[PDB]
């Protein structure tokens, strides 16, 4: 028997008990989170240690089946996806060393907390008095010393655990036949063995740069419009030609501009839409707004939810005694469970993270017959872009005119448009330059051509030259601000936010094509459109089992990210900024700083 | 005058696993297949190379009447021509058959909190199975070229593996009763005609 | 291979009893059993298969009952044609085996054998071969033994007899034997006896005869 | 009106071959599996061979294992069976037998032999066809009769005064001899009173010889 039969034995079995394993650990974990009490988390850590146990078996068992006697793709992907070593190739006590660090850092960033000058008692974690302060505060003082609060007493504590860190992740990535981590977080794009779809671990770097020179304009408008607006709201701290002061751009690490919206709404005569108020009048509850998805999720021609999703989800909050997280998620249990966890009110954001949790059920019901190890999808980027269209398709007037919570005398007007399209810009097009830096920064970090003793040197060097921003104060090498992000002090990659944002502007596109919409493409609805519909559903149904290229050019018809979609959905937006930059300057100095 | 028992086949509380499936014989009988057909209580009801709207007016020799459990999903399979690990390791049916098949939920009586393991299914075999054959052997399933020494060890596999079934699962997990009557022919006594 | 196993290997009964027939294994079988019937002369027909189902035609009142390695068979009423002799076959895994076999006969009180006694005749003496016969009639129950003796010498392996059927009117059984010598043997000697011993005697009974 | 008949039984010399088949009426014979069953004079059943439906499968007993070999034609509706390197064990009454329920019925394509034929005589010997040879057997209420020696083969007819006298007639079963030939006994109790005034004769008749003889009883 050749070796190849030998395989497809051992993953039959493997997934006959894997399906029921599973099955038994999400049930726990759905009985924890919905109803929270400590026999719940003892049962969901019995089943986590059977899972985990059973999975280091058979990881040990399929690493006696060399790949080069497997020829069949949907064996030899399982059998890889089985045979990763991860962290247990080196020593036992290094890999204790390496929990205590991580829990230790991970106890920091969630306790940390600033007791206010001459309150010892009064000290305010960053959720949510900080974060008060980032989200809605505007005075300078304030937010200065609670950014320079946060960084001195949590970055210079986590500064040498991420120098070890550092070190033992680099140990365990080059001792699995690696160049470093950060080729250990690349190798999820990495595609072999097929022919016409081929991605080296190499070509990520040159795709975002390629991306990120065309979207350089956009940003460089984008950034003198809000550096004008800074000024008229800070006329001594800011110079018409340097950077921006990060204390004073919404939030604390520049992330997001989101919060800035206030500041530079260019009609703010004109209110939003806002369809609460319609929805009160019209006695709206959960399981109206539930049904008003399925019935928008039937028009596209996919299949209504089960019995089992109306008898056992949770749609409103039990109150009560009961306590569950309200955390917006979508379970997909196995065995043909499929639940949403949701504490949904009467509002329009709420209207609009129910489609977006049914899009994530609806792509967890497409594959469910794949096998086990394929259920999912085709890269990191591509579950958040499906989740978010829904909710893209779903905002719109259009839509809300046709379900009765937008009176029929209801006229749209260009100054309502150019606001959202604003507001959507500045969350959307922001992050964008600040994660490529966060990752390239990493990157060399993991890499080496980052000595430590220069490391802050280095990272207030690129804020000046690629995200335009200058610090406040000058930091030291006792500081390590990245580490007092969550996304580097708890071990995540960060590039699925980057091309995730692209990738849903490839999608809805494509389904407004299907749809045969007209007009300007931030007012596409794809309501009543079987082949948008069925075009998704064509990706939506292929999990793992197909290089995500494959998957990304069943709906897009490119097997690479593409940008050009986000700027044709930007365009009146960067129409309007042109007109509004003729008497401005564009670039930034890099010289230049608030302290002097 | 006597009419066929159906309560010891359909209302039976014990049912038999699909890898030993239960057969049973019905003879002298008044057999009405008219009111099993327009009971409005069956899921999956098809007959193949007879007709039952209104067919009640045959005789046969024999009528073999074959009970067991099996997935959703699986239903489909008890059919001729099907190709799965149900069809070819477990029950079969020959190409040629002439009868009906008869499948209802039982999610309420079958299905329980935990999981209920006490049905079972034949996931490796050397060979398919024949028509109405049935194999209840426990030897152990050799998958490598080394003899396994009747131990479970590598590539040595139980070769029978029991179901899960919760009343939580989606209906392509649920339980589900199927029965198969079979008709027999015989150049003598036809007993079973039920007028 | 299995082994299957019928004890005793002979009954008798009267009519309207209650007769049950076993039938043993050596592994486990399930419920792939058989039983079959046979009157003399006559194709065997089929009972009762699967260990507990019956056949058509058969009368309802055969009862068939076991599994594993233990089978039973009943009968609960005798009837002039339930007379013939019966046996169990495993049909689980080749090869398949049947049973010895189980006879049913008609009880009657014991009646003693009428013993006679043959020499040969000079016209097969003529041809050098001497043949004397032993006799038995009309005796109960089948089971005797025969023996014979030359000059107070037992005869081993040189000797051969039949048994009859049962008579309808009566239900008697009769013995045959037969002593082969040749004819030096024969005339080496004077006294050749044939022994008996049945049920039906107090003592075996020897009839001798001088040359 | 189902039937099953059986054809090629005969004496054959030991060492040689011998061929028999079954043919079967009144029901499908392309799903069902066969049976071949065969019984010694005087002693039990035996199971010999059985094939399937299809004729995927066949299998042998162990006494007959090298030697025999079974198969079927349901394209012409019958059943073979080839007996090779015949010896003095295989003489026996032979049933072609068809098993009751459709395909495996039930459990490995074996079940319940619902169906029997009549059985073929199968006889391996190496003596050839002799005369019978009769004695008389006289009384010394009496006891006489006539011993029927060395005759082949089966069977031979006995009758007591050219049938005129049945009341107290025994006829006992053949029995084989070392030599290869058979004989049995044949008597009759009578008065004492009769012994001297009534004359008995027996009547040995043997069909395959075609001999008739006749022996008178004297005191
Ligand atoms: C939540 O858990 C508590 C204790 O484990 C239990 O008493 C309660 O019934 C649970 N709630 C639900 C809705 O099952
Ligand atoms: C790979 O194996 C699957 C079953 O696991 C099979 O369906 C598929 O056809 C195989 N691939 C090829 C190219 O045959
Ligand atoms: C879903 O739609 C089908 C129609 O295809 C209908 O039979 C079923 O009842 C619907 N389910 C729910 C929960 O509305
Ligand atoms: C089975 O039991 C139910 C319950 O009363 C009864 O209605 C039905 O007639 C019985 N027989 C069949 C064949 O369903
Ligand atoms: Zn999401």
């Amino acid at each position: 028997s050749t070796i190849e039969e030998q395989a497809k034995t051992f993953l039959d079995k493997f997934n006959h008990e894997a399906e029921d394993l599973f099955y038994q650990s999400s049930l726990a974990s759905w009985n924890y989170n919905t109803n929270i009490t400590e026999e719940n988390v003892q049962n969901m850590n019995n089943a986590g240690d059977k899972w985990s146990a059973f999975l280091k078996e058979q990881s040990t068992l399929a690493q006696m089946y060399p790949l080069q006697e497997i020829q069949n793709l949907t064996v030899k992907l399982q059998l890889q996806a089985l045979q990763q070593n991860g962290s247990s190739v080196l020593s036992e006590d290094k890999s204790k060393r390496l929990n205590t660090i991580l829990n230790t850092m991970s106890t920091i960033y969630s306790t940390g907390k600033v007791c206010n000058p001459d309150n010892p008692q009064e000290c305010l974690l960053l959720e949510p008095g900080l974060n008060e302060i980032m989200a809605n505060s505007l005075d300078y003082n304030e937010r200065l010393w609670a950014w320079e609060s946060w960084r001195s007493e949590v970055g210079k504590q986590l500064r040498p655990l991420y120098e070890e860190y550092v070190v033992l992740k680099n140990e365990m990535a080059r001792a699995n036949h690696y160049e470093d981590y950060g080729d250990y977080w690349r190798g999820d794009y990495e595609v072999n063995g097929v022919d016409g779809y081929d991605y080296s671990r190499g070509q990520l770097i040159e795709d975002v740069e390629h991306t990120f020179e065309e979207i350089k304009p956009l940003y460089e408008h984008l950034h003198a419009y809000v550096r004008a607006k800074l000024m008229n709201a800070y006329p001594s701290y800011i110079s018409p030609i340097g950077c921006l002061p990060a204390h004073l751009l919404g939030d604390m690490w520049g992330r997001f501009w989101t919060n800035l919206y206030s500041l530079t709404v260019p009609f703010g005569q004109k209110p939003n839409i806002d369809v609460t108020d319609a929805m009160v009048d019209q006695a709206w509850d959960a399981q109206r707004i539930f049904k008003e998805a399925e019935k928008f999720f039937v028009s596209v021609g996919l299949p209504n939810m089960t019995q089992g999703f109306w008898e056992n989800s949770m749609l409103t909050d039990p109150g009560n005694v009961q306590k569950a997280v309200c955390h917006p998620t979508a379970w997909d249990l196995g065995k043909g469970d499929f639940r949403i966890l949701m504490c949904t009110k009467v509002t329009m954001d709420d209207f609009l993270t129910a489609h977006h949790e049914m899009g994530h059920i609806q792509y967890d019901m497409a594959y469910a017959a794949q096998p086990f190890l394929l259920r999912n999808g085709a890269n990191e980027g591509f579950h958040e872009a499906v989740g978010e269209i829904m909710s893209l398709s779903a905002a719109t007037p259009k839509h809300l005119k046709s379900i009765g919570l937008l009176s029929p005398d209801f006229q749209e007007d260009n100054e309502t448009e150019i606001n959202f399209l604003l507001k959507q810009a500045l969350t959307i097009v922001g992050t964008l330059p600040f994660t490529y830096m966060l990752e390239k920064w990493r990157w060399m970090v993991f890499k080496g051509e980052i000595p430590k003793d220069q490391w802050m040197k280095k990272w207030w060097e690129m804020k000046r030259e690629i995200v335009g921003v200058v610090e406040p104060v000058p930091h030291d090498e006792t500081y390590c601000d990245p580490a007092s992000l969550f996304h580097v002090s708890n071990d995540y990659s960060f590039i699925r936010y980057y091309t995730r944002t692209l990738y849903q502007f490839q999608f809805q596109e494509a389904l407004c094509q299907a749809a045969k919409h007209e007009g300007p493409l931030h007012k596409c609805d794809i309501s009543n459109s079987t082949e948008a519909g069925q075009k998704l559903f064509n990706m939506l149904r292929l999990g793992k089992s197909e290089p995500w290229t494959l998957a990304l050019e069943n709906v897009v018809g490119a097997k690479n990210m593409n940008v050009r979609p986000l700027l044709n959905y930007f365009e009146p937006l960067f129409t309007w900024l042109k007109d509004q930059n003729k008497n401005s300057f564009v670039g930034w100095s890099t010289d230049w700083s608030p302290y002097a | 005058t006597n009419l066929c028992p159906f309560g010891e086949v359909f209302n039976a509380t014990r049912f038999a696993s699909v890898y030993a499936w239960n057969r049973k014989r019905i003879s002298n009988c008044v057999a009405d297949y008219s009111v099993l057909y327009n009971s409005a209580s069956f899921s999956t009801f098809k007959c193949y190379g007879v007709s039952p709207t209104k067919l009640n007016d045959l005789c046969f020799t024999n009528v073999y009447a074959d009970s067991f459990v099996i997935r959703g999903d699986e239903v489909r399979q008890i059919a001729p021509g099907q190709t799965g690990k149900i069809a070819d390791y477990n029950y079969k049916l020959p190409d040629d058959f002439t009868g009906c098949v008869i499948a209802w939920n039982s999610n309420n009586l079958d299905s329980k909190v935990g999981g209920n393991y006490n049905y079972l299914y034949r996931l490796f075999r050397k060979s398919n199975l024949k028509p109405f054959e049935r194999d209840i052997s426990t030897e152990i399933y050799q998958a490598g070229s080394t003899p396994c020494n009747g131990v479970e060890g590598f590539n040595c596999y139980f070769p029978l593996q029991s179901y899960g079934f919760q009343p939580t699962n989606g209906v392509g997990y649920q339980p589900y009763r199927v029965v198969v009557l079979s008709f027999e022919l015989l150049h003598a006594p036809a007993t079973v005609c039920g007028p | 291979d299995i082994q299957m196993t019928q004890s005793p290997s002979s009954l008798s009964a009267s009519v309207g009893d209650r007769v049950t027939i076993t039938c043993r294994a050596s592994q486990s079988i399930s419920s792939y059993l058989n039983w079959y019937q046979q009157k003399p002369g006559k194709a065997p027909k089929l009972l009762i298969y699967a260990a507990s189902s019956l056949q058509s035609g058969v009368p309802s009142r055969f009862s068939g009952s076991g599994s594993g390695t233990d089978f039973t068979l009943t009968i609960s009423s005798l009837q002039p044609e339930d007379f013939a002799t019966y046996y169990c076959q495993q049909s689980y895994s080749t090869p398949l085996t049947f049973g010895g076999g189980i006879k049913v006969d008609i009880k009657r009180t014991v009646a003693a054998p009428s013993v006679f006694i043959f020499p040969p005749s000079d016209e097969q003496l003529k041809s050098g071969t001497a043949s004397v016969v032993c006799l038995l009639n009309n005796f109960y129950p089948r089971e005797a033994k025969v023996q014979w003796k030359v000059d107070n010498a037992l005869q081993s392996g040189n000797s051969q007899e039949s048994v009859t059927e049962q008579d309808s009117k009566d239900s008697t059984y009769s013995l045959s034997s037969t002593l082969t010598l040749s004819k030096a043997d024969y005339e080496k000697h004077k006294v050749y006896a044939c022994e008996v011993t049945h049920q039906g005697l107090s003592s075996p009974v020897t009839k001798s005869f001088n040359r | 009106q189902v039937q099953l008949q059986e054809s090629g039984g005969g004496v054959v010399q030991p060492g040689r071959s011998l061929r028999l088949s079954c043919a079967a009426s009144g029901f499908t014979f392309s799903r069902y599996g066969m049976h071949w069953v065969r019984q010694a004079p005087g002693k039990g059943l035996e199971w010999v061979a059985v094939i399937w439906y299809d004729g995927s499968n066949k299998y042998y007993a162990d006494s007959v294992k090298g030697r025999f070999t079974i198969s079927r034609d349901n394209s012409k509706n019958t059943l073979y069976l080839q007996m090779n390197s015949l010896r003095a064990d295989d003489t026996a009454v032979y049933y072609c037998a068809k098993q009751e329920g459709t395909y495996c019925s039930g459990g490995s394509c074996y079940s319940g032999l619902d169906y029997w034929g009549q059985g073929t005589l199968v006889t391996v010997s190496s003596a050839s066809t002799k005369g019978p040879s009769v004695f008389p057997l006289a009384p010394s209420t009496a006891a006489l009769g006539c011993l029927v020696k060395d005759y082949f083969p089966e069977p031979v007819t006995v009758s007591w005064n050219s049938g005129a006298l049945t009341s107290g007639v025994h006829t006992f079963p053949a029995v084989l001899q070392s030599s290869g030939l058979y004989s049995l006994s044949s008597v009759v109790t009578v008065p004492s009173s009769s012994l001297g005034t009534q004359t008995y004769i027996c009547n040995v008749n043997h069909k395959p010889s075609n001999t008739k003889v006749d022996k008178r009883v004297e005191p």
